[PDB]
């Protein structure tokens, strides 16, 4: 295992990652 | 007439190797290759 905008809503910015699930499985 | 362009990052060069039983891949040539490592102390 949304709280992901929940933290978000009290000013804690979450940066995206830059491989995503798409390109890592690639990788993979 | 240049600018700052937005992409899809590329994965790399997509090649499909050939698979068969009876087939097989030996080099017939080599090179020495010389890298640099960093690593602070």
């Amino acid at each position: 295992t949304d709280l992901i905008c929940a933290q978000k809503f009290n000013g804690l910015t979450v940066l995206p990652p830059l491989l995503t699930d798409e390109m890592i499985a690639q990788y993979t | 007439s240049q600018s700052i362009i937005a992409y899809t990052m590329s994965l790399g060069v997509e090649n499909s190797v050939a698979y068969s039983n009876n087939s097989i891949a030996i080099p017939t040539n080599f090179t020495i290759s010389v890298t640099t490592e960093i690593l602070p102390v």
